[PDB]
């Protein structure tokens, strides 16, 4: 109908960018939340076969030593967009000397997604991401949308368990929270949704507290909170 | 360096010396300055070594592509015109080379092309540092009624005088007579030694 | 019908630019009005979930210390267009030394929107904005349209409550008005429309008086006028 | 049918450029006429709401101190094209030292419109303009057409009241006319057409006499002729 | 059918270039003929309203002091193409010092028309022209076609009265003819066709005799031959 | 079907290049043949009206003093392609000093036609040509095809009387032939086909013998062989 | 439906990239596995006719002396993509001095495939590859997908026998394994699938152990394990 | 269906590249085979009319003095692709000093064909070629496919008699063979297929033995083996 | 600096010294000027250090890409022609380097390429600041009938004379004999010390 390249609807809809949002609804679930002095990111990692090199596939990826990202949607678009975010953070390190705002970093990536929402001859990025980290302002937690829409959260989700996890977070989130109870609350969120295949697995989870660099857990530590 | 190209009745004889310097310091006692550029024409080299070898590669390339596409050999005025156009399309970053192409298509020709791309026929031509000595002996001894053997003996006497009187010239002379009947043939070094020992130019 | 890239109608309509206007009718309402010696901008901000970082999402955004903007429509197109307006104001600061006309600034942004109204291979900007601020001429209040149409107002609206708010302003607007009664009139306008979900919330609201720089209210001050 | 980008008809028509002409038939009416030693331009200005900043919206716009323009059609295309006419007049001031012909100026703008009539990947300019002013030759009055067609008049119209006004001008125009009776005849023309909503309003109207610069009336002077 | 951008037919037709030829059949008629030592061009000029500035609209336009052109078809495409012909004649004056062949000049313009006959993304020039003037060879009279086809005539026509005028010329043309009887024969040709609206008007008509420059008649002289 | 830009068929056909071949079947007939020491080209020239400047329209056109061409098909594409052949021959004169092979010249023109057979966004050249002349190899006679196909002949035809003429040549051609009997055989060929409108006319005909330059006949000489 | 260039679905599918995955399902089967201190790649090679130059067709192709690749899908796209991988490995040798990560090499090739998944005017690469080799990290075994999706394995397959081989590997794979028993397990995998045409043939198979360069078997050695 | 520019199928097919393969099935047959110390290429040449210059049309064309090619399919695409192969061989002579691998030469030409298989806006090359010659490795015989697929043979065919000739070669080919019995076997292959029009003709045939340059037979020598 | 490359019967021997300066000021007493450029050919370095290392990286790159694509080693005339084309495509922003590539494909070769891209074979070649000393001893002592051991002893005596008579030359000599049977092998430093102590060139 030319409802198949990014142009407007009979009533106010971009059908392709919608269709990208249902592409990111078909992905793997992941979430994140702020705690008392930092922010976490937990992805579900559902290592399906035993032949997959469990730990070496990573969906929580680092953009800097002071911004991380976990993604959901088409995984190839995800990898390309995360690499754009990495080189953009490096551009801001070369230009200004430091990454003073993480909001600038999510805004440049989201402008990149708005362009392929705007122009024809190309489809939108069918991928959604959440960014987390501390800057001069403090702990920040963002979200990104196939249109390039950004919103800032105290806690958010993405993926197949978007809505179920966001309902649990909408009920049971407490703003200032020690790190241990925070990752416990996050795992309970990931559980309640993903325990419909009656299994969770060991998830992957990273954290920062303001002042320190990045710490991604190992295989042994996450099973204590599991 | 010294090169020579002589046109006689039904053949054209070209020869160079073989000494490359590349410094003051004569470095290579056996170079290669005479090149077969197509099945009935050749090219000599008397300039900068690298630029000259790139020119030889391009002319071998374009003349072989020519013979393959059109299935006939390129005329001598045509290859020298092409070479002039190549040398004159870039003259403010120029090739510091003095070229001399010679061959036979329906009549034996030898042309002389400078570094700016000026091609002009002559019955005998020479390029190089030892050029005026071979022009002296060719002016004094050349005849258009010569045979191929008298021509190649004149060529060897010429390059021998240039080797005796010039520092950048030296080494063993390689001579290649191109005629229509036998094609481009290069004389073996034993025959050239035999002609030197016959003419009395060895010491 | 190729009624899906910006070309003309059987009778005089650009169907895509229409479809962008119904896209900006689906947005969040916002309005603005001049008062005695300045101009205000009030956005509704309807912070839906409790996980949204209430104050850090801002729809009244500054283009300069002497021009501000509140937007409505697709929020990604909004952010990209507002950043274009910011760098255009900075271009005029580099070139001429000061931002002497705010009308020049709305006209350049509107030319930017007219281009993507004009050319094929790309959709229009599905976004509408109002610009407000003082220049050498004085207080100005503009509007912007998905075609790039600009109009100058003493008071205008944008969003889902376009028509209801514009009806209230059409009845009850007084031209020269002290700032307090002006923001009270603006909140009554925002109320009458948005009190159909039987709630308003604390809105966000900024103001300038001619001579001073920019002042965006805090959370506590707006509830006194609420 | 590919009757939706500018290509030819089964019989000799450019359907898109037609569709642009019915887009300029949907506009606001405006007209102009020569008088004894100059030329006038009167636009209807129908200030609909009371919130519109009546005098600050101007549809008679200056291209130079010695060429003016009033436009009709899509108002965004109008503003972009008028800005092109302004910078083209300034190019001729840089190159030749003065604007010796106003016909050159209308021809460059009309070539600009012919291009987007000619090429695909873009729609025509859905806008019509009339240019007026004196040059070395004398008073000139032109017209412009969505195809780029120019015609020179002693008096012409544009807009919703194209045909009604042109009928009145076709009957009642006198060639050499003092300025006062000229603007009276122009207002009678604007009346007879626009008095179908049984109102006219104060229109906007400018004039030049050969030798002087530009004079746009104020609000008080036009009501004497109204 | 993609029979609406310039590509080939089921049997050997360029449908768009046809459609351009029926666009030039819808135009105003014009003709030209050689006489004993020169060539004339007569356009019909049918000044419809009294508000049109009768003499200042000109369809016989000069390309040089030694080539003229009268056009028929879409008048905007006409003006753009005539300006191309003018600057091409000026290019040949700069390059070679004089316009030695007028056939070169019609061939460059016709190559320009062949391109937009050849390429997609753009329509043909829906315009036809005849060129007339003397060169070193002598008097020449050409024709041009929306495909870029040129033909040389002793007399030809163009426009709405193509066929009727060409029938009269096919019967009653004499090769060597004094200028007065030539313009009389041309007016009889223009009459017999255009006297179907039972009026002709004063036409516009220019002439050269070999050696002299260009002479376009005035209003008074043409009515003697009318 | 996208059988309207040059792409492949359900079985091995280029429909657009076919449609160009039926476009060149709709043209005017022309032929050529080698004789004992050269080659001729005869075009039919059917001067339809008496107003056409009989001798000045030429379809046998010179590419060099040592290559000529007669064309058939769309006459505008013909003129553009013949001018390409002329400047290509001049390029080979600049580069190599002489036009040593005429086969190189037909191959470059045919590569030019293959490109517009290959690429989209443009139609093929709907024109066919035969090239004739002597080179270093001797007399050559080529043909060209809307795909860019070249074939070398001792005698060939082109145009509306392709097949009828080629049948007569297939029966009655003798390889080594004096020039007079050669042009007589060529006229008999042109007759047998074109004498279906029961008229031929004076044709146009040129010849070379190896060693000499180009000779195009005059009006008087061809009627002796007619 | 424009479900024939890479744009999104009514529900979250890229139909063209799917269609490329069923294109790589139609290919020849190939697999690979890590062993105790290295990794192997075995392709089926089914030399169909006797005229094929059995050993000279190679589907296990070297990218470096320390990365190899076996491919499946469209063989032309395969060869072009493998050559891109080769020159990319050489770029990293020029820039950094050595190929320190093979994951970087698969990621650049996969970004190359994501681009032609992303843009219109071009189809995706209909090819899948597995990369194998040691780097500083150790033995790695990757896979590549027509979208550009990469996954790391201990053992994987590709081709017509994707699913059957992956089922056998899912049951019978042991992680640390001497090279001889590893190639025996790989051949049993290739057998169980490809023994549906009741033949296997001699396959082609290469191996590395960490520290050494590349060794591709000869014809005689593979038949001992067959 | 957009199954008319090169994009993927509902199941794994490139319909345009198929359609190019049935275009090369409609061509003239040609074949080649290795013998004891070289390789031959025999084309059928079926000189249809007597006016074709029998020997001067050549389908076995030389790429170098040490690579030759015979082609089948669309003959214009054939000539353009063979000229690309010629200038590519010349590039490798300029760059590396000699043509050390003929496989590099077929791979570059095949990459050229893969590009127009890959991109839209253009059709594939509807042509197939076989390359033959000796390099440093020895005698090689390749094939090329409209997708760009290459395969190496000891003997292969192409054209209308693809399958019949390949069946005869599949039965009766002997690997090491003296040149005379090799060209006899090749002619028997060409016979058995092409003797369905109950005629063969004199074919054209070339050969190399390793060490020597190229030898294309004359008209007299091939009839001894016929 | 000084490099040397000697072609004998079925082997070609190349060696450099190891001293980098980079200033007047000899800065690095252990450099690397002899590089293995492919499995049967190597390259020496006698010019500007940075430009020379970039040339070595590009030639390792193109020859490994070559061996991977075509599965055969590149000929020595082919690698020196490629190197000449690279050095002559940019000669007005040139590489100030003197190269010397040597290896074996069907016969042992060593070529010498200057900064302008002029490649020319010789039976022995040398580049560097200490080049005329090793040309003196090679002119006086070289024989084409030598073995590999006599050749590497001649090479060590040559570079030793250049170290004794030249300031920019010095450091420990690294020598690598490339033959067809054993491939590119570089002699260990203990063996080179043993040859120096045997020949009596240590002090």
């Amino acid at each position: 109908y030319d409802r198949a390249i990014t142009v407007f609807s009979p009533d106010g809809r971009l059908f392709q960018v919608e269709y990208a949002r249902e592409a990111v609804k078909k992905g793997s679930t992941a979430l994140g939340m702020k705690f008392a002095n930092g922010v976490l990111l937990i992805s579900d990692k559902k290592v399906r076969s035993r032949l997959i090199e469990q730990n070496s596939i990573e969906a929580i990826q680092l953009i800097d030593d002071y911004v991380a990202a976990v993604t959901s949607g088409l995984v190839a678009d995800a990898r390309v967009l995360v690499d754009f975010a990495r080189i953009s953070a490096q551009q801001e390190k070369v230009t200004y000397g430091s990454l003073v705002n993480i909001e600038n970093l999510v805004k440049r990536v989201a402008d990149q997604m708005q362009q392929y929402t705007q122009y024809g001859g190309v489809r939108p990025y069918g991928v959604s991401l959440i960014f987390a980290g501390i800057d001069q302002i403090g702990p920040r937690l963002f979200d990104c949308d196939p249109a390039g829409t950004i919103n800032e959260y105290k806690a958010t989700a993405i993926g197949s368990g978007k809505d179920a996890v966001v309902s649990f977070l909408e009920r049971e989130y407490k703003e200032n929270l020690p790190e241990k109870e925070a990752v416990t609350l996050g795992i309970k969120a990931l559980k309640s949704s993903l325990e419909e295949g009656e299994e969770l697995k060991a998830p992957e989870i990273a954290s920062i507290t303001v002042g320190n660099k990045y710490r991604i857990y190992d295989q042994e530590e996450v099973k204590k909170f599991l | 360096t010294t090169t020579v190209g002589i046109t006689l009745k039904d053949a054209v004889i070209m020869a160079t010396e073989r000494r490359v310097t590349m410094e003051n310091f004569i470095m290579h006692k056996n170079g290669k300055k005479l090149f077969q550029i197509d099945t009935y024409t050749g090219m000599t080299i008397a300039g900068l070594v690298g630029d000259a070898q790139v020119l030889v590669r391009y002319m071998k390339a374009e003349l072989e592509l020519y013979r393959l596409q059109r299935r006939v050999n390129m005329p001598i005025e045509a290859v020298a015109t092409l070479l002039s156009n190549m040398l004159n399309q870039v003259k403010y970053m120029p090739y510091m080379v003095q070229l001399l192409v010679g061959g036979i298509d329906t009549a034996p020709h030898v042309f002389s092309i400078d570094a700016a791309g000026g091609s002009v026929e002559d019955i005998y031509a020479s390029t190089g540092s030892g050029s005026p000595f071979v022009y002296g002996v060719l002016e004094s001894q050349y005849s258009e009624k010569m045979t191929v053997d008298e021509g190649v003996d004149l060529v060897i006497r010429a390059i021998s005088a240039a080797k005796q009187r010039d520092s950048a010239s030296g080494g063993m002379i390689d001579v290649a007579v191109i005629t229509r009947k036998d094609g481009y043939v290069q004389l073996p070094t034993d025959q050239i030694e035999s002609r030197i020992r016959k003419l009395g130019l060895i010491l």
